[PDB]
């Protein structure tokens, strides 16, 4: 929010586990301890459009993320044109 | 144009990328390496050639810029490199900044992850009632 | 896989969870893959991601539709036999209104058999068998009871060359990798060497066994089991024995003759099922062309030449993939096949060729509706498949800069066009008839838009109709009366039971009609041609071929992000088409009927099924309730308590399976989850749920569940709509 | 054929709220969606995956709601009028032994009783009633136009508008021509809403054109 | 060479986007201010929609003996 | 001299759509249309104005003179005027309500000539709200007006017309 849709889960790793998603998510930001190191739920997100491919793979073990944006720009939705 | 012709992703024609809404607002554009002259598939519907030059594709919108990759690199190469072009210059300096690569480290960014509370019990629902004077304005 | 193998088992795979994609069906337990399993069952992305076999399973499992087609037909043969009718029918045809199926009187069972005509007990048909079955150059219910068995011969055998493929250790690719021959051959001699083959056994047997019909007899009192060999005597009468000629060319003299053929065109006054005189003729006339065709050819050569400038450069190399793809080798001939049976819809209503249809109005119209949904329920698939092309066959991108790589280049074009077109019509297309209704329920007529109101005036006339029965008189040698009887000029006497066709008028109220299927074929297209043609990449979603062509939506993002795909758009697709079809034959009841269909007495003052109510009265779209739907129909809503009674207790089944659709159309998905679980609450308490992981249905099966029920709900509400105003007065 | 009808509406407040009820007892969340919130009702849609997730608000259950109210609220209606019509300037035997089944309370109602209103706009003139018939087309339009919004879904839609918005800036006559508002098709929640406060009116509009079409001669 | 016709007038060629007619006919300021009050817009249109719209429905609908609906 | 043009798609680069085939771009068509808005503002908005209004305005007459609502009109007050001198007017300020879409507050006169053109930048915008009012002025002296020589020419008409 104004992209607030939580992935998040524990692992944060990313092999073999979660990478699809346009641009958005520049993360592995390891905090200093959680296995394979890498973590917490984005990098700076006002970039890209509404997914939930985000999840669809590697856990968010909760919910998953969605539309749930509202303040939406247009770079926001493809159709600013 | 022509009389300045400095081209480098050969195509012909086509209805697909860039119109009225490139100018009078942002723009957006992928550039990248290559052997040896090699057919592809492209965004908007078409296909064409390579060889060099800066090799710099200009793209309507920087989902469409990008799908070189989730193809393109099923076609080898550590190189692909899409920036930021408006109508006049800078900020958002787009594939440019530090690194490169989607998942690596040098620096942390943005992101968090948490809100207030996290992912914990929240049957706690909406909180106070919005007013200027309680952190929550993130 | 194992189990094992290679190439070290005989023993076969049953027992061991699974099999469809890797971390497949998983130990782990689960509902959906029953759904899968079944769905995407024939598919090919799954069972090896080589060629290869696909094409050597196709040629086998294709193989048990023939036998099956086979299977069929035999109990219809048998059933159109010994559950008789036909031998009581064709003593006593104009009189007696058939059967082949009959109950056994259990339960309520019986109301549903009620007199059919020569004598028995039975529930009706609107299937025209006792009507190819005039042919019999031989006539005998145990006969069709060999024709029968025949069936069953091919079939076990035209059923196990189905065992003597796949199963058998298969051909391979230069086999059908080497097409270079195979319409030459089909076309050639069984195109050919039927119709040719037809043609002998079409007046050697035929045309003699009911030249000699047309008149009276009680059979057996005719047409011999062997009676027509050698003995070119009975051949006397339906033309010489050559006399002196010898294998046609010209010496010949005919001071008095013509051979059979004697070319017809009108209605036989006693049969009107257009003349058989010619019916041989025509076949033969045919053959030859496949006999001459079939003799092409060895296959670029004629593709790989003209182009031009902005033509088709690609034209030349229209695929090598043209031997590699089946989904697009199927694709295009559905489009064929399809848009080539409802084709038949017509030139059947407006020129029939058996003896007995028109008079048996509902025993051809039943087929005029059914041949009809075909040459539609196989053209939205003639677009599925070549999605299903567009987005996944060849390996690589192997096929480039052509007529293909060109259409796409424009796409936000081709189908920028069309749309307008569509609103351009629906505009003049269908607010056209609301119009009348705004002004006639306003009221004042002077300025509707009846066939009478805006200037039109007492004649339709000048067009091309007016111009074809007329045409006998051109290069044109002759022959009484038309092509088919429906055309302008000329001819009446059509028939001595009830009628058959006439000129059939038009104007306007079939001047939009006709117009409203431009706009409802149209839009129907725009659909489909955007769906297949944004099939893999677009400025909504690019990353967008990525899975299938399925998928159910990409995702709640950039607004929407839910339909797109091109299975739905062969879902949206079909949508329509079940309008485009069921306003189609709307359409031709209305008319045939309300026009045509009617019938003679003294001075041959006509008397339809309706005195004309068209008029000034389908212009209205409630005219299309008061005179149609509540005006017909009328009669299913009074059917209870009768024979065929099973129509009107349809009509609310399914009138009922439709508003069920809605649900499945209409509806969430983590909702019936949602309440899934409540339930499977409930069931732990007493223990009794969990294994196989109970599920909601698969996003696009949910989909699947709509449509399909939505078709097979508002669909056969009209087959039994129908039968039940054209059995009983029409 | 009163101890039916009178089952059919109670099979109606029942399940109509066995979809309110459960609506209701989890705008929270639930194992699909465990943590549904912070915005609960109106969030329509989210992402494939999971099972594979859908009109999943509180709201959207709301909005399936509406149907069998609108079923309930028919059927009970539906019953009264049919009773009362039969119970005026005629009998009631009617109602009796045609309503303890189904097929008739199409024919007989619905089928018998339309009658004055059809052959009101009638290829011979406007007679009695106008409005009320038009009103009933009116009915079944404004009614079957909801399925769009219903079985559309804004996908399709936003994406030949993308083709559709490539005219006007590649025409004469209509370039520079500048919107203030950009062409996109409707939001995801939007219409499940619109097809319905149209699927609705549709409905309730063709009723109440066609009672008093019919209640108004009779005979009854 | 013959047909190496050394291209029988190069044209220039590209005429141009230059000039291939002069312009628009010298009517005008044949109408300068002649019909203002659009060209006096100077804050103007409510006047219009009050003053053409009370004279396109205010005697447009009322009418001395009906010739009715 | 080409295969059609120096062969392009587009001005220039293929990655702007426009697929300049004819229909496009023909000297055959690109010139009938250039007097006017098309390729070049000429002199202002102001006079386009009325030949827009105008030739636009007798249009608008036979739709609504021999289509009207009850048509072939027998009233001195038809084949014409009648009412359509509301079409103009109902749209002669569904312009005006548009140019506040168009502010931008200017008086330069640049309908004189000076050094040849461009208007350069002349794509997008750059034509102010002080311009689209004396277009939108045109049309009504051109919509309102234009609809009387239609009405005023008598009508000696060609019919029949199967
Ligand atoms: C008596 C014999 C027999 C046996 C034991 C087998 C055994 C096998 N066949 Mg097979 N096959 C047979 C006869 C047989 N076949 C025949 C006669 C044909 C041609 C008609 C084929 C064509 C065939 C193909 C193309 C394939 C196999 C494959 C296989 C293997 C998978 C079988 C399976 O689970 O399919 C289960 C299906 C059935 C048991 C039913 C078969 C469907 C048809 C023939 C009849 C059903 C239609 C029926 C009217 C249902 C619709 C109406 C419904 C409303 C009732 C297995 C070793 C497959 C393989 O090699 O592995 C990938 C391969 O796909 N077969
Ligand atoms: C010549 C053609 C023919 C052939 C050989 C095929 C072959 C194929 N099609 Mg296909 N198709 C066709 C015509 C054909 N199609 C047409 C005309 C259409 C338009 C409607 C389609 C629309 C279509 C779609 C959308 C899909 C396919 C797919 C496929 C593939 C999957 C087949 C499968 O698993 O069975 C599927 C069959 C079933 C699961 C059986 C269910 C049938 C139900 C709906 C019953 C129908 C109602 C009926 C009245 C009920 C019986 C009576 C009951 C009341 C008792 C396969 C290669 C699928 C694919 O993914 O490609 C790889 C994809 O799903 N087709
Ligand atoms: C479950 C729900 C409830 C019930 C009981 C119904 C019931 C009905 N709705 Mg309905 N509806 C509902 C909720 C309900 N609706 C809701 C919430 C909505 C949305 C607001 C609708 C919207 C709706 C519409 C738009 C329509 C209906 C219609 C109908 C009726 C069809 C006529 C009929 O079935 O005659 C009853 C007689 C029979 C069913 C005889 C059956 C005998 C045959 C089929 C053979 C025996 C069965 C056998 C197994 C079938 C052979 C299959 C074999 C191959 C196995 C039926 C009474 C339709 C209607 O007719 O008028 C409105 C209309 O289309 N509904
Ligand atoms: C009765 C229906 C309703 C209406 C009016 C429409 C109309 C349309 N559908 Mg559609 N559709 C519907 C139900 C409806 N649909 C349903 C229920 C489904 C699925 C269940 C679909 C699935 C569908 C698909 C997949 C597609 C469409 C498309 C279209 C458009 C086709 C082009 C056209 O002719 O439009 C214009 C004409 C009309 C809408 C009919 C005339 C309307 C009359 C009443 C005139 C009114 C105008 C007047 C000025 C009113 C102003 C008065 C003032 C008081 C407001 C059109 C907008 C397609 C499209 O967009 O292609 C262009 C696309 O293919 N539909
Ligand atoms: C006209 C229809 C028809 C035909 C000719 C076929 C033919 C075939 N189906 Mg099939 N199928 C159909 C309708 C049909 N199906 C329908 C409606 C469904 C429901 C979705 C399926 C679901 C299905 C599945 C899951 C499978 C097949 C398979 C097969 C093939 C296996 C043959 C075999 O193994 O032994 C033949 C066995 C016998 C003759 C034994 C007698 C069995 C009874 C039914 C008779 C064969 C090509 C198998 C396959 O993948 O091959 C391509 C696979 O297992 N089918
Ligand atoms: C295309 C058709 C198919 C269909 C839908 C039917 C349908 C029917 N057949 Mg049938 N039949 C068929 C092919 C078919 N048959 C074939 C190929 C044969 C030759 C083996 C037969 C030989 C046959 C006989 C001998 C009988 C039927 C009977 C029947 C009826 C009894 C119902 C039943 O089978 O189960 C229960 C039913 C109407 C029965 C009948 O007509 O009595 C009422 C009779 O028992 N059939
Ligand atoms: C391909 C076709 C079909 C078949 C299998 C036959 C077969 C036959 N025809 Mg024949 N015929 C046909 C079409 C066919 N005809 C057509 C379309 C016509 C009309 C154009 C005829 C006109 C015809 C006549 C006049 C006679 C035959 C005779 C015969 C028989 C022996 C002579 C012969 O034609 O071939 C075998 C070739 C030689 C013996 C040499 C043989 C049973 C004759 C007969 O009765 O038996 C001798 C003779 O009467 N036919
Ligand atoms: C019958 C009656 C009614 C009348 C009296 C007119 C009269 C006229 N129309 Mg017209 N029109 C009508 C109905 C009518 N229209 C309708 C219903 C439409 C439907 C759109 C039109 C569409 C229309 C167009 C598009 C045009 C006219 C034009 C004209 C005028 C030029 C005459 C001409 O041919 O150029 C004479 C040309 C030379 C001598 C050179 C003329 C004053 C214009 C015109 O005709 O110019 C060519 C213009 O073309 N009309
Ligand atoms: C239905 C609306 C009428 C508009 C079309 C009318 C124009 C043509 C006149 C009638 C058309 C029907 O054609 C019909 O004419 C006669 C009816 O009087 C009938 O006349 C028939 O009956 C008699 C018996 O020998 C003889 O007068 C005729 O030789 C014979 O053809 C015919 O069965 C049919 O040819
Ligand atoms: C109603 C509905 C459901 C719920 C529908 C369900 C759960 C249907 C599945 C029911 C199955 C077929 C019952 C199977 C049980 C029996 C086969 C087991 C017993 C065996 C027999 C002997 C009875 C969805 O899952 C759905 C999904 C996506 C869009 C719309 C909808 C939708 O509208
Ligand atoms: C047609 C359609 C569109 C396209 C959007 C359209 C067609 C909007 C068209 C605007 C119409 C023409 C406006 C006419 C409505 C008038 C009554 C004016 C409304 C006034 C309001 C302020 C009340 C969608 O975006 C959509 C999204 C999700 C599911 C289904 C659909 C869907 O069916
Ligand atoms: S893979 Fe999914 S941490 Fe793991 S769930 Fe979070 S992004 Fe990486
Ligand atoms: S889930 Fe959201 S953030 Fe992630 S890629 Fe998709 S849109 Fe971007």
């Amino acid at each position: 929010m104004s992209h607030s849709v939580k992935i998040y889960d524990t692992c944060i790793g990313c092999t073999q586990c979660v990478r699809a998603c346009p641009t958005d998510v520049l993360e592995m930001i390891p905090w200093g301890g959680c296995k394979a190191k890498q973590i917490a739920s984005a990098p700076r997100t006002e970039d890209c459009v509404g997914c939930k491919r985000c999840e669809s793979a590697c856990p968010t073990d909760f919910l998953s993320v969605r539309v749930y944006l509202w303040h939406e720009t247009t770079r926001s939705m493809g159709l600013a044109y | 144009e022509l009389d300045p012709n400095t081209p480098s992703p050969i195509f012909a024609g086509s209805t697909g990328g860039l119109l009225r809404k490139a100018q009078v607002e942002e723009f957006y554009v992928i550039t990248w390496e290559s052997p040896k002259e090699q057919i592809f598939e492209m965004p908007t519907g078409g296909a064409a050639i390579m060889r060099e030059g800066p090799n710099l594709l200009k793209l309507a919108r920087k989902e469409q810029c990008l799908a070189l990759g989730t193809r393109l690199r099923s076609k080898y190469k550590i190189k692909y490199q899409f920036y930021r072009v408006f109508p006049s210059g800078e900020v958002q300096y787009l594939h440019p900044k530090d690194g490169v690569y989607p998942e690596k480290v040098n620096p942390g960014r943005q992101g968090v992850g948490l809100n207030m509370r996290s992912i914990g019990k929240n049957v706690s629902p909406i909180e106070v009632k919005f007013t200027g004077k309680q952190p929550y304005d993130l | 896989l194992v189990d094992r193998d290679p190439i070290k088992t005989s023993f076969e795979q049953w027992a061991k969870p699974g099999h469809f994609s890797r971390t497949i069906a998983k130990g782990p337990d689960t509902t959906t893959w029953i759904w899968n399993l079944h769905a995407d069952a024939h598919d090919f992305d799954s069972h090896t991601s080589d060629l290869e076999e696909i094409s050597r399973k196709v040629f086998s499992a294709h193989f048990g539709q023939l036998s099956i087609i086979f299977l069929w037909l035999s109990g219809m043969y048998f059933h159109g036999a010994r559950f008789s009718n036909y031998e009581a029918w064709l003593n006593d045809p104009t009189h007696i209104g058939p059967s082949a199926q009959v109950v056994w009187p259990i339960v309520g069972q019986e109301i549903l058999n009620g007199d059919v005509g020569g004598g028995f007990r039975g529930i009706q048909i609107t299937s025209g068998f006792f009507q190819i079955w005039r042919a019999s150059g031989i006539t005998s219910e145990l006969q069709l009871y060999c024709t029968a068995i025949g069936a069953l011969v091919f079939a076990g055998l035209m059923l196990f060359a189905g065992w003597f493929h796949y199963h058998k250790a298969a051909p391979k690719l230069a086999w059908f990798q080497d097409v270079e021959s195979m319409l030459n051959h089909h076309l050639a001699g069984l195109l050919g060497l039927g119709s040719l083959s037809w043609a002998r056994h079409q007046v050697h047997v035929s045309l003699p066994i009911n030249q000699f019909l047309n008149a009276g007899v009680d059979p057996k009192e005719i047409p011999l089991p062997h009676e027509f060999i050698l003995n070119r005597d009975l051949l006397a009468q339906l033309y010489p024995s050559f006399a002196e000629g010898a294998t046609p060319f010209f010496t010949l003299n005919w001071s008095k003759y013509a051979d059979f053929l004697t070319f017809r065109g009108g209605l036989d006054p006693l049969t009107g099922g257009l003349w058989l005189t010619d019916i041989a003729h025509h076949h033969l006339a045919i053959a030859i062309l496949f006999l001459i065709a079939g003799h092409m050819y060895r296959i670029k050569d004629i593709l790989e030449a003209h182009k031009g400038p902005f033509t088709g450069q690609g034209h030349k190399g229209l695929y090598e993939i043209l031997t590699t793809s089946w989904h697009a080798q199927l694709s295009i001939n559905l489009a064929m096949l399809g848009s080539l049976t409802i084709v038949v819809a017509q030139h059947m209503y407006s020129m029939p060729p058996y003896p007995y249809l028109a008079t048996d109005y509902a025993t051809q119209l039943s087929l005029f509706t059914h041949h009809m949904w075909i040459g539609g329920f196989l053209i939205v698939g003639a677009a599925a498949h070549a999605a299903i092309f567009m987005v996944r066959d060849y390996d690589p991108t192997t096929r480039y800069n052509d007529l293909l790589d060109r259409v796409l280049r424009h796409r936000d074009a081709i189908i920028s066009h069309l749309n307008w077109v569509c609103i351009f019509l629906g505009f003049h297309s269908f607010g056209l008839y609301i119009h009348n209704d705004t002004m006639s329920a306003l009221g004042r007529p002077q300025d509707m838009f009846s066939d009478t109101a805006i200037q039109l005036q007492p004649v339709f006339a000048q067009w091309i109709q007016n111009t074809h029965a007329l045409a006998p008189g051109t290069t044109a040698p002759g022959a009484t009366a038309s092509t088919s009887l429906t055309w302008g000029g000329g001819d009446l006497v059509a028939v001595g039971n009830k009628v058959a066709l006439l000129p059939i008028p038009l104007g306007t109220a079939d001047f939009l009609v006709h117009h409203i299927h431009a706009f409802t074929i149209h839009v129907t297209v725009l659909i489909l041609l955007k769906g297949v043609l944004f099939a893999r990449s677009s400025r909504l979603i690019p990353d967008k071929a990525n899975l299938g062509f399925r998928f159910p939506c990409d995702g709640p993002g950039r607004g929407g992000t839910c339909q797109v795909s091109a299975w739905d758009h062969v879902f949206l697709g079909l949508f329509w088409m079940y309008n485009s079809i069921s306003v189609v034959i709307f359409h031709f009841s209305w008319k045939m009927q309300s026009d045509v269909w009617g019938t003679i007495n003294d001075q041959g003052v006509v008397t339809h099924i309706t005195a004309g109510n068209f008029a000034q009265s389908s212009i209205t779209i409630n005219g299309w309730l008061r005179d149609f739907l509540w005006a017909q129909a009328s009669q299913v809503i009074q059917s209870y308590g009768s024979s065929l009674s099973a129509y009107g207790l349809f009509f609310l089944g399914a009138h009922f399976v439709w508003a069920f659709s809605l649900m499945f159309l209409f509806s969430g998905r983590g909702y019936w989850q949602e309440l899934i679980e409540s339930i499977v609450w409930a069931h732990n308490k007493l223990k009794v749920a969990p294994a196989t992981q109970p599920r909601a249905l698969s996003i696009v099966q949910g989909r699947a569940v709509g449509v399909t029920h939505y078709l097979l709900g508002g669909i056969a509400t009209t087959w039994a709509f129908f039968l039940a105003r054209i059995i009983a007065v029409g | 054929g009163d101890f039916l009808v009178h089952h059919a509406i109670a099979l109606g407040l029942h399940t109509t709220t066995l979809i309110l009820v459960k609506g209701a007892l989890d705008a929270r969340g639930s194992k699909l969606m465990p943590d549904k919130k912070d915005f609960g009702y109106s969030f329509p849609c989210d992402g494939p995956g999971r099972g594979g997730t859908c009109d999943i608000s509180a709201w959207d259950d709301f909005y399936l709601a509406v149907f069998w109210m609108l079923n309930t609220i028919g059927w009970v209606t539906f019953y009264w009028h049919w009773k009362h019509i039969t119970l005026w300037r005629g009998n009631v035997s009617q109602f009796n032994e045609s309503s303890t089944y189904l097929m008739g309370w199409l024919r007989d109602y619905l089928w018998l009783n339309s009658s004055q209103l059809i052959n009101g706009i009638t290829p011979l003139v406007c007679n009695s009633l106008s409005v009320w018939a038009w009103m009933f087309l009116f009915g079944h339009l404004v009614w079957a136009t909801g399925f769009m919004f219903l079985i559309s879904w804004r996908g399709y839609w936003q994406e030949l508008i993308e083709t559709l918005a490539w005219a006007h800036e590649r025409t004469p006559l209509a370039n520079l021509i500048r919107w203030r508002d950009k062409p996109v098709a409707l939001s995801i929640v939007q219409a499940r809403l619109v097809g319905l406060v149209h699927f609705s009116v549709g409905y309730i509009f063709t009723y109440a054109a066609f009672l008093i079409a019919s209640t108004s001669g009779k005979f009854g | 060479d013959l047909e190496d016709i050394a291209n029988t007038t190069g044209q220039w060629d590209v005429y141009g986007s230059d000039a291939p007619s002069p312009y628009n006919s010298l009517q005008s300021k044949f109408f300068e201010t002649f019909a203002a009050p659009f060209t006096k817009r100077g804050l103007l249109l409510k006047f219009l929609i009050l003053g053409g719209g009370s004279l396109l429905t205010y005697v447009s609908a009322n009418a001395p003996q009906d010739v009715l609906p | 001299k080409p295969t059609y043009q120096v062969i392009q798609p587009l001005n220039g680069d293929p990655f702007i759509g426009g697929l300049e085939t004819p229909v496009t771009s023909s000297p055959l068509i690109a010139w009938y249309l250039s007097n006017l808005p098309a390729y070049r503002t000429a002199v202002n908005p102001l006079l386009r104005g009325v030949e827009v209004g105008l030739a636009h305005g007798f249009l608008l007459v036979g739709p609504f003179v021999k289509a009207g609502p009850l048509r072939n009109t027998e009233y001195a007050g038809a084949a014409g005027s009648l009412a359509a001198a509301g079409l103009v007017v109902i749209l002669s300020m569904c312009l005006t309500m548009y140019g506040i879409a168009s502010f931008k507050e200017g008086e330069p006169s640049i309908a004189p000539a000076l050094t040849l053109t461009g208007r350069k930048k002349q794509p997008d915008q750059l034509q102010s709200a002080d311009g689209w009012a004396k277009f939108t002025g045109g049309f009504f002296f051109g919509g309102v007006s234009g609809v009387t020589w239609a009405c005023f020419l008598m009508y000696v008409l060609d019919l029949p017309y199967y």
